DNA sequence: CTTGACAAAAGTGTTAAATTGTGCTATACTGGGAGCTGTCACGGATGC
DNA sequence: GCATCCGTGAGTCGAGGGTAATAAGCACAATTTAACACTTTTGTCAAG
RNA sequence: UCGA
C-alpha cells in the first residue's frame, strides 16, 4: 500500500522472469536480505551506511515461520546439508 | 482456430473434443457397413481388429488400402495417450509439438520449436514398470525415464535382468505434481495431497529445482 | 472387545507388521486378475513408503498436539484501543476446552454415552483445527460466516503462506 | 555454521512432539481482561513459549542480560529475547488418543489403504460412530462367528457383551 | 426485502420472550425488541455488496 | 535531559500531501450531539485544502 | 395491540423499533457519516 | 435426518410451499407466471 | 453429521416414568450409603472405595489408564483394596453388591434426564458455543444434579435437573465466552448491564446516554463504569476478516511489526553505542571506569555509589563528585563537537 | 577527595479494600434447526 | 468396465477501503490488590 | 469496486 508506507511485492512471475535472466543473487536478496531476512535487513542498512558490501543472508524468516507451521501440523522438518546431518536452522532456538 | 484451449488440450493430454479413431497396427483396409453402424476392419495378415465408428464423422482412409501404426482414420484430434503406446514416442513429441506450433502460427505468433520441446520432453519423461525382473521394482509402481535408464544400466553391468516399461505421457499438470522435490508441486497446488504422500514416504528434497530452493 | 473411534484405530495402527504384508501383497499381485494385482500395486505402494522411510503409522494416531507459538499466533491492538487477533487461536482454545472437559468427565466415572461423545467432539474439533472444512461447515467465528483459518488453510491457496510469501514478497 | 543443501520431511512422533513442546497448554483463555498478561497456562504464556520482554524474566526480578538463560525462581522464565516466541512450541496432552484427518479424508488415504479399508466406512468408524472387530474371542454373529478386520454396531456390540434381551410390556 | 426477513428475526424475539413468562404483567412494551431488526436493516446498508 | 513520563503521540501528515487548511472540527467526549467510542477521550478532523 | 386469547382483554400499545437510514435528496443514504448508494441489483424474474 | 412420523409430514412440508412466509413470491412473479401459463391465481404460494 | 448424531443417540433410551424415576433415585441413594457402611467396614475413606465401585464397573483397566501421567495410582492405591474387602462376610460383601447397582442406577438415570438437558441446552445457542460443545457442558450440570437429588422431596427430579442444567450452562459460558478470560462476576454484571440497557432502550423509545443508564442501574454507578466495562465487553476482532469489496484484501498482513527493531534502529543503536565508545576515552582513566558503573553500562546493572567507592577504595561522595566532573566534562566536549548533538528523540 | 547531617528516594511489613472463584436455586419443564440455488474441467472412488 | 459423485483450480501489480453493538442471579470463600506505616538506601548538602 |  501507499499511505502504509510499504514496499513494492515480487510475483511469482517476477521471480520467473529475474531467474529467466539468470540473476541469482539479485533474486537471492530479493527474497533474503531486501525484503524479510532477520539480520539481513539490518546488516544491510548497517554495510551501505558504512559503506562496506552485504553480507550473505541467512534465514529469509518467512521461510522458519514456514517451518514452524508445519511443526503444528507434527510434520518433521529436517534440514540436512552436503551429507545427511540435520542442521539447526533455529540458532539455539528451541533445543528444550 | 481452436486457440488456447487446444493449446491445453495438448499440453495436459487431455481427451480431445472430435477424437478421432486411430490403427494399432499395419493391417489391411476393409468398410463394413451394415447401414447401422459404419465400422472399419484393420486386419493384418496373421491378426485383426475392427473400430467402431458412426456414419457422421468422415473417414480419410480408402477402402482397400494399406495403413499404418497409429495412422488417422477420422478427420479431427487425435488422443494423445492413444497414439503414445500406438505409434511410439518419436511420433507423440512429433504431433504434440506440430499441433501447438499450428495454432500458434495460425495467430501470428513465431517462436522456436525449442522452447515447446522442454516442455515435451518433460511431460514423457515417465514410464510404467512391467515386469521388474531382477530389479526390486513392482509392477505397474511408475517412475521416471532417467532414473529407470540408470537401473536398467546397473543390472546389466551385474548380470541380472533389467525392466520392461512402457513410455507414459501426461500432462504438465501431472509432471508438476510428480516432480522430484515435493517443495515443488506444494507450492504449485494439490498442497495437502503431495505434503501427504511426500512426508509419509519420508522423501529428502535436495534443491535441485530453482523453485525448489527459491523457498528455501 | 469392539472398540470405536480413535484409540482402536491407535490400537490396530501400533500392532501392525509391514515385512508380513510387503511378502504376502507380493505373492498377492502376481494373481493373474488385474484387479488383485492393482490393488496391490497401490497399496504395497504407501506399505513401501511406510517401510523404507522408517516410519511408524501410529504416529497418525498421534496423542500429543503441537501448539504454535504465541508470536505466530498474534494478539495486539491498535490505535483504535480494540484488540485483534488470527482465527487459529480460537481453534485451539475451544479444542483445548473439549479435551479438558473430557479429561474431567473421564476420571469422575461419567457415563459411557457423555464420554464417547465427548471424545467424538475431541476428533471432530481437532481435525477442524487442521483441515476446516473437510468435514461438514467449518466452524466459525459465533455469528460470522467468515471460517476459521487452520493450519492448512494458510500453507496452501492463493495467498497462502506458500505462494504469497515464499515464491514471491 | 553449515550449508544447508538438504530439506527432508517426515512423521512426527508423539514423544518427538513432546521433546519440541516446552510445556502443556492448559487454560484454554488468551489472557488477562485486566492486566494483558499472558494468562497462567494460557495460550501466550510467556513462561514456556517466551518472554514478553527482550532479554527478561517475568515478575522482574532478572531485569538485564547479567543473567543469561537462567531460569527465574519466582517466575520461571528463561531470561532471554522475546524471539524465542516464534520459535518455541507447546504440546497438548489429549485425554484419548487422536488421528489426523489429513491421511483419511485425503484422495489416497493412507491409513485406509494400510489397514485394508474404505472411505466412508473407516469414515463412521474413527469418528465414534460404529464399532470395529478387536479380537472376537470366539465371538457370534447371526450364525457366523465375526473375524478381526471387521465392523459392528451399537446394539450387537452390547447384544454381545452384555447378552441379547427382549423386553415385554 | 431486508426488513421483511429482519422483522422475522424480531418475530422470533417476539414469539419466544411472550412465553418464558407470566402473562399478568404483558404488553409489546416489554415483549418488543430492537437489534433484531434495527441492526438486520443496519447491516443491509453497509456490510452488502 | 528530563525523562517525561509524557510521550509525543502527535499527528503528522503523509508525502505529498501539502497545502492550506479549511475545515477544523473537534468534538470531544460529552459534546452535543455526539457520542464517543467505549473508552475514548477527544477526537480530531481537519481537512486539508 | 396485544389481545389475550382467554381473557379477550385488548390491551393497545405503541413502541419503538429503532433508527432506520432514510433517503437523503439526490438518492443517496448516509451510513456512518459518509456518503453511501445502493446500487441497483438484477436478477431473473421470479416465476415458471 | 428426524424420524419419519406422520403429524410431522404435515408441518415440514407446509411450510415449504403453502406459508406465505417462506415460500413468499414477488407480486411480478405471481403476475408474469399467471399470464404465462393461460391461467390465474391470487396467493404469492404455492398451494393453500 | 455429528449433531443430528447425538440427535437420534439420545431417542436411543427411553426416559422414564414416575415409578422408575423413583426406584432408580431409591437403590442410587441405598448403594451410596452402603458404601458408607462399607467406608467404616474396613476403614476404607469416604470416596475411596466409591471411585473404586468405578475401577471394576465402569469397565477394565481402561478408566484409570490415562487421566494424564498423573491422577492417582491404579496397580497400589487401587489394587489391594480391590482385594481388601474381596475376603469379608456376607454383610459387607452384600453393602458391595449395593453399591455396584446403585452407581449403575445412577448412571441409567443420567441418560433419561440427559434428554431432558438436550432440549433445555438446545434453546440456548448462540452463545459462542455451536450446538454439541454447549449442550455437553450443560450435561455434566445434570450430573452434579444426580447426586444431590433426594426421591424424598416428592419433586419430578427434572425441575432440580433443570435448574442445575442452566447452571453450568451459565457457569461455562462465564469462563468461555470471548477469545478473552473473564471473571465469572464480571461477565454476571456485564448481561446485568446490557439487561438494563436493553430494557430502557425499549421503554425510552431511543438509546440512553451513558449518565441516565448508570443512573437507571443504582448507587456508584456513573457514565464511567459503564464506558469502562464496555470497553472490556468487545472482543479481539479476528486477523482473517476480509475487508475492501474483494476476497483477497485481508486484515492481518496489515499489521506493522515494532515489537522487534528495525534496520534504521539498529544502526541508530550501534551507532550511540560506538560514538559513545570513542567519546569514552577523552575521560580520566578512573572516572570514565566509574561512570560505566553509575550510569549502568559495563554488565548493564547500575552500581551505586556504595560499589563503586567499595571498588576504587574511596568513599561514595568521591564518586559522586567523580561523576558531576565526569559528565561536566563529556558536557564541555559536547557542547563543542555538536558529534552526538543528535539523539534528542 | 572526606565526615557528618539530612531530604528524599526507596525498601519492607502489615492491613483494608477489591477482585475473583464457587455452590446452588425443588411445580414442572425430557429427539435440533435452517434453509439455496444461473458454471466448468478433470481425477478418483464408488455404485451399477 | 459405465454413469455419477467429492475434490482442487481459476491473472499481474496496485488505488483505496475501513471502523462495531444479546441472553440469570445471589451469597460467600478465596485471594488479589491497594493502603499504610516505617526502616533503609541512596543521593544531596555543608564544609573539611 | 477501478486504473494498467
Ligand atoms: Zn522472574
Amino acid at each position: 500500500g501507499k499511505a502504509q508506507f510499504g514496499g513494492q511485492r515480487f510475483g511469482e512471475m517476477e521471480v520467473w522472469a529475474l531467474e529467466a535472466y539468470g540473476a541469482a543473487h539479485t533474486l537471492q536478496e530479493m527474497l533474503t536480505i531486501k525484503s524479510d531476512d532477520i539480520e539481513g535487513r539490518n546488516a544491510a542498512y548497517q554495510a551501505i551506511i558504512k559503506g562496506e558490501d552485504v553480507p550473505e543472508p541467512s534465514v529469509p524468516e518467512s521461510f522458519r515461520v514456514l517451518v514452524k507451521e508445519l511443526q503444528a501440523l507434527a510434520l518433521d522438518v529436517q534440514t540436512l546439508d552436503e551429507k545427511d546431518n540435520p542442521v539447526d536452522i533455529f540458532e539455539g532456538l528451541a533445543s528444550k | 482456430t481452436q486457440g488456447l484451449p487446444r493449446v491445453i488440450e495438448l499440453f495436459e493430454a487431455r481427451r480431445p473434443k472430435a477424437k478421432a479413431v486411430i490403427s494399432e497396427i499395419d493391417g489391411v483396409v476393409r468398410i463394413e457397413e451394415g447401414e447401422d453402424r459404419l465400422s472399419v476392419f484393420v486386419e493384418s495378415e496373421g491378426f485383426s481388429k475392427e473400430y467402431k465408428l458412426p456414419k457422421d464423422a468422415r473417414l480419410l482412409v480408402k477402402d482397400g488400402d494399406y495403413v499404418e501404426a497409429g495412422q488417422p482414420l477420422t478427420r479431427g484430434a487425435i488422443d494423445p495417450h492413444q497414439l503414445l503406446e500406438a505409434k511410439g514416442p518419436e511420433a507423440v513429441e512429433r504431433y504434440l509439438v506440430d499441433e501447438i506450433q499450428k495454432v500458434y502460427r495460425a495467430q501470428g505468433v513465431k517462436l522456436h520449436d525449442k522452447h515447446i520441446e522442454i516442455v515435451v520432453r518433460q511431460m514423457l519423461k515417465y514410464v510404467e514398470v512391467t515386469d521388474p525382473g531382477d530389479s526390486r521394482l513392482l509392477e505397474g509402481q511408475v517412475l521416471e525415464k532417467w532414473d529407470v535408464e540408470a537401473l536398467n544400466e546397473r543390472l546389466i553391468a551385474e548380470g541380472k535382468v533389467p525392466v520392461a516399461w512402457k513410455p507414459l505421457l501426461m500432462g504438465v499438470t501431472k509432471s508438476a505434481l510428480s516432480t522430484k522435490s515435493w517443495l515443488s508441486a506444494a507450492s504449485f497446488q494439490n498442497t495437502t495431497h503431495v505434503l501427504t504422500e511426500a512426508a509419509i514416504a519420508g522423501k529428502k528434497d535436495e534443491l535441485i529445482g530453482l523453485k525448489e530452493n527459491v523457498i528455501l | 472387545d469392539a472398540r470405536m473411534g480413535a484409540e482402536a484405530i491407535q490400537e490396530l495402527l501400533k500392532e501392525l507388521d509391514l515385512e508380513k504384508l510387503e511378502r504376502e501383497l507380493l505373492e498377492e499381485m502376481k494373481h493373474p486378475s488385474r484387479a488383485r494385482r492393482a490393488k496391490a500395486r497401490k497399496r504395497l505402494e504407501v506399505v513401501r513408503a511406510f517401510l523404507d522411510s522408517g516410519n511408524r503409522p501410529e504416529w497418525m494416531i498421534l496423542e500429543a498436539v503441537p501448539v504454535l507459538p504465541p508470536d505466530l499466533r498474534p494478539m495486539v491492538q491498535v490505535d483504535g484501543g480494540r484488540f485483534a487477533t488470527s482465527d487459529l487461536n480460537d481453534l485451539y482454545r475451544r479444542l483445548i476446552n473439549r479435551n479438558n472437559r473430557l479429561k474431567k468427565l473421564l476420571a469422575q466415572g461419567a457415563p459411557e454415552i457423555i464420554i464417547r461423545n465427548e471424545k467424538r467432539m475431541l476428533q471432530e474439533a481437532v481435525d477442524a483445527v487442521i483441515d476446516n472444512g473437510r468435514r461438514g461447515s467449518p466452524v466459525t467465528n459465533p455469528g460470522s460466516e467468515r471460517p476459521l483459518r487452520s493450519l492448512t488453510d494458510i500453507l496452501s491457496g492463493k495467498q497462502g503462506r506458500f505462494r504469497q510469501n515464499l515464491l514471491g514478497k | 555454521k553449515k550449508e544447508v543443501r538438504k530439506v527432508r520431511i517426515a512423521l512426527a512422533s508423539p514423544e518427538k512432539i513432546r521433546s519440541w513442546s516446552y510445556g502443556e497448554v492448559e487454560k484454554p483463555e488468551t489472557i488477562n481482561y485486566r492486566t494483558l498478561k499472558p494468562e497462567r497456562d494460557g495460550l501466550f504464556d510467556e513462561r514456556i513459549f517466551g518472554p514478553i520482554k527482550d532479554y527478561e524474566c517475568a515478575c522482574g526480578k532478572y531485569k538485564r542480560q547479567r543473567f543469561e538463560g537462567k531460569v527465574c525462581e519466582r517466575c520461571g522464565v528463561e531470561v532471554t529475547r522475546s524471539i524465542v516466541r516464534r520459535y518455541r512450541m507447546g504440546h497438548i496432552e489429549l485425554a484419548t488418543p487422536a488421528a489426523h484427518i489429513w491421511f483419511v479424508k485425503d484422495v489416497p488415504s493412507k491409513i485406509g489403504t494400510l489397514l485394508d479399508l474404505s472411505a466412508t466406512e473407516l469414515e463412521q468408524v474413527l469418528y465414534f460412530n460404529k464399532y470395529i472387530v478387536l479380537d472376537p474371542k470366539g465371538a457370534v454373529l447371526d450364525g457366523v462367528p465375526v473375524e478381526k478386520r471387521q465392523l459392528l454396531t451399537d446394539e450387537e456390540y452390547r447384544e454381545l457383551r452384555y447378552g441379547k434381551q427382549e423386553t415385554y410390556p | 426485502d431486508q426488513f421483511r426477513v429482519g422483522l422475522a428475526r424480531l418475530a422470533r424475539g417476539v414469539r419466544e420472550r411472550m412465553v418464558m413468562g407470566s402473562p399478568d404483567t404483558l404488553t409489546p412494551a416489554k415483549l418488543v425488541n430492537s437489534r433484531p431488526l434495527e441492526a438486520a436493516l443496519r447491516e443491509f446498508f453497509s456490510r452488502s455488496q | 535531559e528530563k525523562a517525561r513520563d509524557v510521550k509525543d503521540t502527535s499527528l503528522r501528515v503523509p508525502p505529498g500531501e501539502g497545502g492550506i487548511v479549511v475545515g477544523r472540527l473537534r468534538l470531544r467526549r460529552g459534546d452535543p450531539g455526539v457520542e464517543l467510542k467505549p473508552g475514548v477521550r477527544e477526537v480530531v478532523r481537519v481537512f486539508v485544502a | 395491540q396485544l389481545i389475550h386469547k382467554d381473557t379477550g382483554l385488548i390491551k393497545e400499545d405503541e413502541v419503538f423499533l429503532g433508527h432506520l437510514p432514510l433517503m437523503t435528496e439526490d438518492g443517496s443514504f448516509i451510513i456512518n457519516g459518509a456518503d453511501r448508494v445502493i446500487v441497483s441489483q438484477i436478477h431473473r424474474s421470479p416465476g415458471v | 435426518g428426524d424420524p419419519p412420523k406422520k403429524d410431522k409430514a404435515l408441518a415440514y412440508l407446509f411450510g415449504l410451499l403453502a406459508d406465505p412466509k417462506r415460500y413468499d413470491l414477488g407480486e411480478a412473479g405471481r403476475y408474469k407466471a399467471e399470464e404465462k401459463l393461460g391461467v390465474g391465481l391470487s396467493g404469492r404460494t404455492l398451494v393453500r | 453429521d455429528p449433531v443430528r448424531q447425538y440427535l437420534h443417540e439420545i431417542g436411543q433410551v427411553p426416559l422414564l416414568t414416575l415409578e422408575e424415576e423413583i426406584d432408580l433415585a431409591r437403590k442410587v441413594e441405598e448403594g451410596m450409603e452402603a458404601i458408607k457402611k462399607l467406608s467404616e467396614a474396613t476403614g476404607l475413606d469416604q470416596e475411596l472405595i466409591r471411585e473404586v465401585v468405578r475401577a471394576k464397573i465402569l469397565g477394565t483397566a481402561r478408566i484409570q489408564k490415562i487421566p494424564g501421567l498423573k491422577e492417582k495410582p491404579d496397580p497400589k492405591t487401587v489394587e489391594e483394596v480391590d482385594g481388601k474387602l474381596k475376603s469379608l462376610p456376607k454383610e459387607l460383601k452384600r453393602y458391595l453388591h449395593i453399591a455396584r447397582e446403585g452407581e449403575a442406577a445412577r448412571q441409567h438415570l443420567i441418560e433419561a434426564n440427559l434428554r431432558l438437558v438436550v432440549s433445555i441446552a438446545k434453546k440456548y445457542t448462540g452463545r459462542g458455543l455451536s450446538f454439541l460443545d454447549l449442550i455437553q457442558e450443560g450435561n455434566q450440570g445434570l450430573i452434579r444434579a444426580v447426586e444431590k437429588f433426594e426421591y424424598k422431596r416428592r419433586f419430578k427430579f427434572s425441575t432440580y435437573a433443570t435448574w442445575w442444567i442452566r447452571q453450568a450452562i451459565n457457569r461455562a459460558i462465564a469462563d468461555q465466552a470471548r477469545t478473552i478470560r473473564i471473571p465469572v462476576h464480571m461477565v454476571e454484571t456485564i448481561n446485568k448491564l446490557s439487561r438494563t440497557a436493553r430494557q430502557l432502550q425499549q421503554e425510552l423509545g431511543r438509546e440512553p446516554s451513558y449518565e441516565e443508564i448508570a443512573e437507571a442501574m443504582g448507587p456508584g454507578w456513573d457514565a464511567k463504569r459503564v464506558e469502562e466495562t464496555l470497553k472490556i465487553a468487545q472482543e479481539p476482532v479476528s486477523l482473517e476478516t476480509p475487508i475492501g469489496d474483494e476476497k483477497d484484501s485481508f486484515y492481518g498482513d496489515f499489521i506493522p511489526d515494532e515489537n522487534l527493531p528495525s534496520p534504521v534502529e539498529a544502526a541508530a543503536q550501534s551507532l550511540l553505542s560506538e560514538e559513545l565508545e570513542k567519546a569514552l576515552s577523552k575521560l580520566s582513566e578512573r572516572e570514565a571506569m566509574v561512570l560505566k558503573l553509575r550510569k549502568g553500562l559495563i554488565d548493564g546493572r547500575e552500581h551505586t555509589l556504595e560499589e563503586v567507592g567499595a571498588y576504587f577504595g574511596v568513599t561514595r561522595e568521591r564518586i559522586r563528585q567523580i561523576e558531576n566532573k565526569a559528565l561536566r566534562k563529556l558536557k564541555y566536549h559536547e557542547s563543542r563537537t555538536r558529534k552526538l548533538r543528535d539523539f534528542l528523540e
